[PDB]
């Protein structure tokens, strides 16, 4: 497997180069927001981001080695965490605001348009703020995002040998993160402290995903906005 | 047969 | 503060002595849906009282206001119950050790609708802890991390105490590394293992979240009797 | 201060 033979620098470069582009929203400034039209915009955006995500995942070292079933399962588990960590990353330099798109920058009061969304906004805002205070670097961000992809569904799996392969790749991404922190000049103690802070943030991202999944499902069952067939099936994957 | 499954092939 | 001045060995010693007791179930009878949840809720309720006295012995926790203490426990209590259950079940492949007299195999989870899905996730975590050969010293560190972490990003003068909980979290991180160095792990192995342990906390969060939504679905559907305390704890995730 | 959890967090031991 080509992935385990990568150097740390080669792991970073490949991840930086596989980054999806920042997409624009269908935001129309000629009309006011309603709950339905705000959700329409976000869902439409998310739907387009997903197609770029699927192709990004194919470029994450080790991901192609898995069977189609395992690939499907990992993306079904992580997709919303991955959209959220992107959003938080984009929003870093915009205190108090979430940059869904370059033409869609929203503060928490614009979140209140949608029943129950301001709570999610608040959590995303606080995470963006945490990344800002930590001075998260892009190289660290793409490692984290790749960790989410491989980790979030791995506990819900000779498919034990592929499960072992995923754990090997995760160890390489750990080595990569540490390599980056050392190269930035942090002491050894700062390295493993910083490593822990970043990974513990992944628990909060999981949390946000799970609360987000629950609100999207309730909106789907109230017909607030039409959902693409793809989004329906991804949402379906979390059903219980 | 899932859309996701199809899209992962390209 | 006492917590920040502790050595790593003193930290482990403190956490070990703070450990709650293992309790027995109020389990000759046949199981059914109301029966088993009855057992689980009564057990959870009694574990909760001991958890609170345990939290007050986690170094740093006493330094926080009652508001903050209440908030951390409300976010963390099911994650703590679950990591506890998982730890206890480590050496019982395929089974969950709720209590010494309440050892439930996977299939018995089908007694309650939707619960076998939670069992499976718990069994997988246990299997994971088994493979890593998780140590008791590491386990009490993870449980402390959950308490302090699971509510921290969910918070004027209060910036000074988030900052305190983060200094404590770094000390616990320092403690995990100390334990790994003492076991002879290489530097590279220490970082890798640390990451393996913290990433399982993401799955523990996932389980709590899915568990809470089931429990929030049976506080509505008025089936099992929930004690006042669990009722309060449950409504925090509203 | 009226939650049970409140009450428990002061008379702990
Ligand atoms: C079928 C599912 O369709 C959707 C709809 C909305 C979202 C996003 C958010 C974050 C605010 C959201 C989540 C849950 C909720 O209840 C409200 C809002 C979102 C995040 C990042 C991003 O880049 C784009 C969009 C994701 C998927
Ligand atoms: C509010 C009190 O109601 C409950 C009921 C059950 C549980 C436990 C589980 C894991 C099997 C559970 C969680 C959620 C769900 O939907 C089914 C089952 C549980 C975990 C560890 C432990 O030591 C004791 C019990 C916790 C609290």
């Amino acid at each position: 497997s080509l992935a385990l033979s990568l150097t740390a620098d080669q792991m970073v470069s490949a991840l930086l180069d596989a980054e999806p582009p920042i997409l624009y929203s269908e935001y129309d400034p000629t009309r006011p927001f309603s709950e339905a039209s705000m959700m329409g915009l976000l869902t439409n955006l998310a739907d387009r981001e997903l197609v770029h995500m699927i192709n990004w995942a194919k470029r994450v070292p080790g991901f192609v080695d898995l069977t189609l079933h395992d690939q499907v399962h990992l993306l079904e588990m992580a997709w919303l965490e991955i959209l959220m960590i992107g959003l938080v990353w984009r929003s870093m330099e915009h205190p108090g605001k979430l940059l869904f798109a370059p033409n869609l920058l929203l503060d928490r009061n614009q979140g209140k348009c949608v029943e129950g969304m301001v709570e999610i906004f608040d959590m995303l805002l606080a995470t963006s703020s945490r990344f800002r205070m930590m001075n998260l670097q892009g190289e660290e961000f793409v490692c984290l995002k790749s960790i989410i992809l491989l980790n979030s569904g791995v506990y819900t799996f000779k498919s034990l040998e592929e499960k072992d392969h995923i754990h090997r790749v995760l160890d390489k991404i750990t080595d990569t993160l540490i390599h980056l922190m050392a190269k930035a000049g942090l002491t050894l103690q700062q390295q493993h402290q910083r490593l822990a802070q970043l990974l513990l943030i992944l628990s909060h991202i999981r949390h946000m995903s799970n609360k987000g999944m629950e609100h999207l499902y309730s909106m789907k069952c109230k017909n607030v906005v039409p959902l693409s067939d793809l989004l329906l099936e991804m949402l379906d994957a979390h059903r219980l | 047969h899932k859309i996701l499954h199809r899209l992962l092939q390209d």
